[PDB]
């Protein structure tokens, strides 16, 4: 494989003693707490560099922990390439945080902690004549090129040449480290055995991108307008990954729907050669581009959205495309326009490949396409920590290093959607739901709790209070029926399952510009995908909404960005669900899951006057049976 | 806490004289009079003039005569002082006993414990025989109150938790667990583990050679003066000598070797009288050796930790791993339930926190308090104190495992104008006296205090 476990060694060394476990020496005199047992930091307040061990622990490790007065740290493996590109030093990563942090560096810790500084991140990949070339950066990684087996085995004894490095540059290593130092040039057959070589011997190596050096791919027809948004996710992810000088291809978890390819986009720009973009499903792609990528400057005619049932231009753009996995290689190919484009996509060079939400295809097909499709560099901006693509390639080494990864807590603290204040509604109990529990445990009772009339009245609440208020209310309901029968009542304009899609819209008109309507009910349609809304209050109905990493997409991509601050809690998230009822486990679920993702956690349970809102339509236990058995009809 | 001085007050009067009798005793019990109350105990104990009611009303200021209601009610309750109908008013004359008692004790009297104390070669330091008595004292601790070992070596201590009820475990098998006695003591800082154990051991001891005031003397006697040279095995009657005997192996006295030795100062009856620094093979480290894990996270992060002081943490969250500083354990919903299904409301817990295992709170609480005093009219945003979202949910949980809540009181009759009702409630609303009113039924269900201040209008 092409793909080494290193860049997802999170989850684990996360394990110590107490007989077992050394006292720290910098317990007596030392401001944190880093335990290597546990890999965790716990910076006290009397630290006197407290912000330099997070700084330093940041780059490499991530914090699991995040209390006021002491935190914490968790499992880390892909952090020793995140911490080899900061440049925190192998020894002084140690020196510092052992003498900082009470607890003493352990040799585990320590020698991870040397090798993440140093060797983890930090591989020697030499080129001359701008080009590839058997050599390194240092002194190791010459020896390190020379001792390659494409790297070294297939290379020519001449040192560097202009034809070459600019045409040949076992094949061209654009994924090389800096180059400019000691090496010989190589030969042009076998980089799929180069990227098998690296990973297998666990080198995550700082990767450069030198587009301009590669005779063989020409100038492409890209309009070079950064006129896009930029935000303070997408420029250090730009930053991180063109570092000083070339660029390069890596993992850049980025929230879906936030502009998620501005960064790609704006990294195409620089790069200058053939770019494509590949996006969660085929419907995503005109979706997507419709929603978003007009501002963009990026074209639109030129970036053919490969769906295979609507036809645009291909194997003939001069430029940049748009697609998806689904229309590279799955069950999804509509027609043989999908396979032209494979075969297209080997005689033509593509340096850059950016991916939208691989997790939900299948990684087996990502080593497949790669190897006919003899891509220079890629770029996949998930969004999920854990993932079925953890195949024996890893899509972090099978691409890159990391460069940033998707801190939530970053963007929904810093004004988007900031003061996240989640809540799990727990409508009161009555007759027929425990009459329901008792009957029937199937799953055709998904419906049959979520249609509580106080769930109705507990979003009235949110209906009247945030509109009041002048904040946006988004509910979540798979269900369609139901979900109808719902905002009849209060009389309003609303989302619902298989609604026109100019009426929504002009139900989301009314929405984010006017306040006078701001209920909005989003069914399943909504993902995967449409047009995620600016989030102030979501109500999520549906609490099974299977699998978890759905959950975290979802729960990502409906809460998104508001540019409103009036409130001192701008974001509000409500989980209306039904007590004494088959939703508990799902719900509580939900309850460790918001908490897990960082967000601030609360639970609404006692509205302001709930039993003197309006619209007391079907408040009492009896009228409340009769709708769950209309219920059942779904 | 079995709240003695409500169980004092139950003894009937001959005895109650009986304590005060020893001027170190008046003394003891003075540092334990409502302060109201200890500025009319001195003040009556000194010119003993019998005075009318009417000229104390006119010495104290406006409203705070609550003090007063609960102070003299107090006084007739444990019977200090008879009241005598002279002329039509209350003519409130001091206990002679309790009048004469504090003669001496206020000036340099001889109290049978101030004096009794023998001064001598106090080889028993402050940490002298102190340890032990915190080792014993821990000892009863990890088999009364339930720990991991037992090594406490009174016997009598674990029989008093069988049947006393000090372990909520099996008596008859000689266990000490957690129940709902045990809760409760365990929920008291200090006063509430001390004062409702004491009370089995001279509630059980107290018909043969018990002594029931002589062992009372002789508890009141150790406080009463420092024991010093001859202190434990002098100062002790009959019924103290054996009870300080039975404290000395017990733990409950720091007794020298043998048995029979001079009175090593230990802190635990200093614990127990003036209620201060609880803080004591031969390593005492204080004060913040002890500490406890909260956070707003629901996860505990524990750096200091001691033997018995996990074991009370891990009775109401789970543990799983001790490590060189960490106790793993995490703080939910779940968490507190493991107790609750045991029958303890979470209600002493919540005291316990801020009052014990705070010490490693103390930084984050340090954020909470934010001197909320002086600014409080300045601004009116509470930092998070006291802790509300862990009390949404423990009260949410605690709520779960009892589903009803049962409210204490009394209830009322005789509301027969509707003028009464109101006038009494709308006052009840200044000061909080009422659970819930209604002009429909007249009835409602409270203490003893609103109903006691209109009457003594009416009687005054």
């Amino acid at each position: 494989p092409a793909d080494f476990v290193p860049d997802s060694v999170s989850g684990m060394f996360r394990s110590h003693d107490f007989s077992y476990l050394r006292l720290r020496p910098d317990h007596a005199s030392r401001p944190l707490w880093i335990s290597p047992s546990d890999g965790r930091i716990i910076l006290e307040s009397f630290s006197p560099l407290a912000e330099q061990a997070q700084d330093f622990l940041v780059t490499i490790a991530e914090p699991i922990s995040r209390p006021s007065h002491i935190h914490e740290y968790k499992i880390t493996a892909y952090s020793l390439y995140a911490a080899v590109s900061v440049g925190l030093e192998t020894d002084d990563i140690i020196s510092v945080l052992d003498r900082l942090s009470k607890v003493p560096v352990a040799e585990s810790i320590i020698n991870f902690i040397k090798g993440a500084t140093i060797s983890y991140g930090k591989v020697k990949l030499v080129i001359k004549h701008n080009r590839y070339f058997v050599e390194t950066t240092q002194a190791d990684i010459l020896q390190m090129l020379l001792n390659d087996s494409v790297i070294g085995p297939l290379r020519i004894d001449s040192d560097h040449q202009v034809q070459p490095p600019e045409d040949v540059l076992e094949r061209e290593e654009e994924d090389d480290d800096i180059d400019a130092v000691h090496s010989f040039e190589i030969a042009n057959e076998s980089v799929e055995v180069v990227k098998k070589r690296c990973q297998e011997i666990d080198y995550p190596v700082l990767e450069e991108y030198d587009f301009r050096n590669d005779h063989r791919n020409p100038d492409l027809d890209i309009d070079l307008k950064p006129s896009t948004q930029i935000r303070p996710y997408q420029e250090k992810s730009l930053s991180k990954m063109f570092g000083n000088g070339r660029a390069r291809s890596g993992i850049i978890v980025l929230p879906c729907g936030a502009g998620k390819t501005l960064v790609g986009i704006t990294a195409a720009c620089t790069i200058k050669k053939s770019v494509i973009v590949l996006c969660t499903s085929s419907v995503s792609v005109m979706q997507w581009r419709q929603q978003f990528l007009q501002w963009c400057t990026l074209q639109p005619e030129n970036c053919a959205v490969f769906t295979s049932d609507n036809k645009e231009m291909f194997q003939t753009e001069s430029g940049l495309v748009v697609s998806t996995y689904s229309m590279v290689a799955n069950t999804r190919n509509r027609s043989h326009d999908s396979q032209k484009v494979m075969d297209f996509l080997t005689g033509r060079e593509w340096g850059f490949i950016i991916l939208d939400e691989v997790h939900v295809v299948p990684a087996a097909m990502f080593r497949r396409v790669v190897s006919t499709i003899a891509a220079h560099a890629k770029l996949g901006l998930t969004a999920t920590l854990v993932r079925e693509d953890d195949k024996i390639g890893d899509l972090n080494f099978l691409i890159g290093p990391k460069l940033y990864e998707a801190n939530w807590m970053e963007l929904s603290q810093k004004g988007h959607i900031a003061n996240v204040q989640c809540a799990e509604v727990w409508c009161p109990m009555t007759a027929e739901f425990y009459q329901e529990y008792l009957r029937e445990t199937a799953r055709k009772r998904m419906l049959l709790y979520i249609m509580n009339p106080t769930k109705f009245q507990a979003c009235q609440f949110l209906i009247q209070y945030h509109e009041r208020r002048g904040d946006k209310i988004i509910v979540f309901s798979d269900n369609v029926y139901a979900l109808q029968e719902y905002a009849l009542k209060m009389g309003k304009p609303f989302i619902y399952g298989s609604t026109p899609q100019q009426e929504r819209m002009n139900i989301l008109q009314n929405f984010q510009y006017n306040d006078q309507i701001n209920t909005i009910f989003l069914s399943k349609v909504g993902d995967t995908s449409i047009d995620l809304p600016e989030a102030t209050c979501l109500i999520q109905i549906s609490s099974h909404y299977g699998s978890r990493r759905q959950e975290a997409q979802r729960l990502g991509r409906i809460l998104r960005a508001k540019r409103r601050n009036d409130e001192g809690f701008n974001a509000f998230f409500y989980s209306l669900v039904s007590k004494d009822t088959q939703e508990m486990y799902y719900s509580t679920k939900r309850q460790a899951f918001l908490v897990d993702q960082g967000y601030a956690f609360k639970v609404i349970t006692h509205l302001h006057g709930m039993e003197n809102i309006p619209n007391l339509a079907y408040a009492s236990p009896r009228e409340r049976r009769e709708l769950l058995q209309e219920v059942l009809l779904k | 806490k079995h709240s003695v001085t409500q169980y004092l007050e139950e003894i009937p009067q001959q005895v109650q004289n009986r304590l005060y009798t020893s001027p170190a005793t008046c003394l003891a019990i003075y540092r334990i009079l409502p302060p109201l109350a200890k500025f009319f105990i001195m003040a009556m104990v000194f010119n003993e003039n019998e005075v009318p009611l009417l000229d104390l009303d006119k010495w104290v200021n406006s409203n705070g005569k609550l003090q007063f209601q609960n102070a003299i009610k107090s006084m007739k309750s444990l019977h200090l002082l008879i009241p005598n109908k002279s002329s039509g008013t209350l003519m409130i004359n001091l206990n002679p006993t309790f009048k004469i008692s504090l003669r001496n004790a206020l000036t340099g009297g001889e109290v049978q414990n101030s004096f009794g104390v023998v001064v001598e070669e106090n080889v028993v330091s402050l940490d002298l025989l102190d340890e032990y008595s915190a080792n014993k004292w821990e000892t009863i601790l990890h088999f009364m109150v339930g720990t991991p070992l037992a090594k406490i070596p009174s016997e009598k201590v674990l029989n008093l938790l069988k049947h006393s009820k000090l372990m909520e475990e099996v008596n008859s098998t000689g266990e000490f667990k957690i129940t709902n006695e045990g809760f409760q003591f365990l929920l008291q800082e200090i006063n509430s583990q001390l004062w409702t154990l004491l009370l089995q051991y001279l509630k059980m001891i107290e018909t043969s050679k018990m002594d029931l005031v002589d062992v009372l003397h002789f508890i009141f006697m150790l406080g009463a003066l420092e024991v010093g040279k001859a202190y434990k095995i002098d100062a002790l009657s009959e019924t103290q000598r054996i009870m300080l005997q039975d404290m000395r192996d017990y733990g409950l006295v720091f007794q020298k070797h043998s048995n029979d030795s001079i009175f090593y100062p230990t802190k635990l009856a200093l614990m127990l009288t003036s209620d201060t620094k609880t803080i004591r093979g031969l390593k005492n480290q204080d004060i913040p050796d002890g500490s406890l894990i909260v956070e707003t996270n629901f996860k505990i992060y524990s750096y200091s930790n001691s033997p018995l002081q996990i074991a009370v943490l891990s009775l109401f969250v789970h543990l799983k791993a001790r490590f060189v500083n960490m106790v793993l354990g995490q703080i939910t919903r779940e968490s507190i339930r493991r107790a609750l299904t045991n029958g303890i409301t979470a209600d002493q817990i919540i005291a316990y926190l801020e009052t014990h295992a705070h010490p490693q709170m103390r930084r984050l609480a340090e954020e909470k308090l934010e001197k909320k005093l002086e600014l409080d009219p300045n601004c009116k945003e509470p930092l998070q104190v006291l802790p509300p979202t862990v009390v949404d949910q423990i009260r949410l949980w605690q709520l779960e495992l009892d589903r009803v809540i049962t409210y204490e009181g009394s209830l009322y009759s005789d509301f027969e104008t509707s003028q009464e009702y109101n006038l009494l409630s709308k006052y009840a609303q200044d000061i909080g006296v009422l659970l819930w009113k209604d002009d429909k039924k007249k009835k409602f269900f409270i203490s003893k205090e609103g109903n006691s201040q209109v009457l003594d209008f009416a009687k005054r």
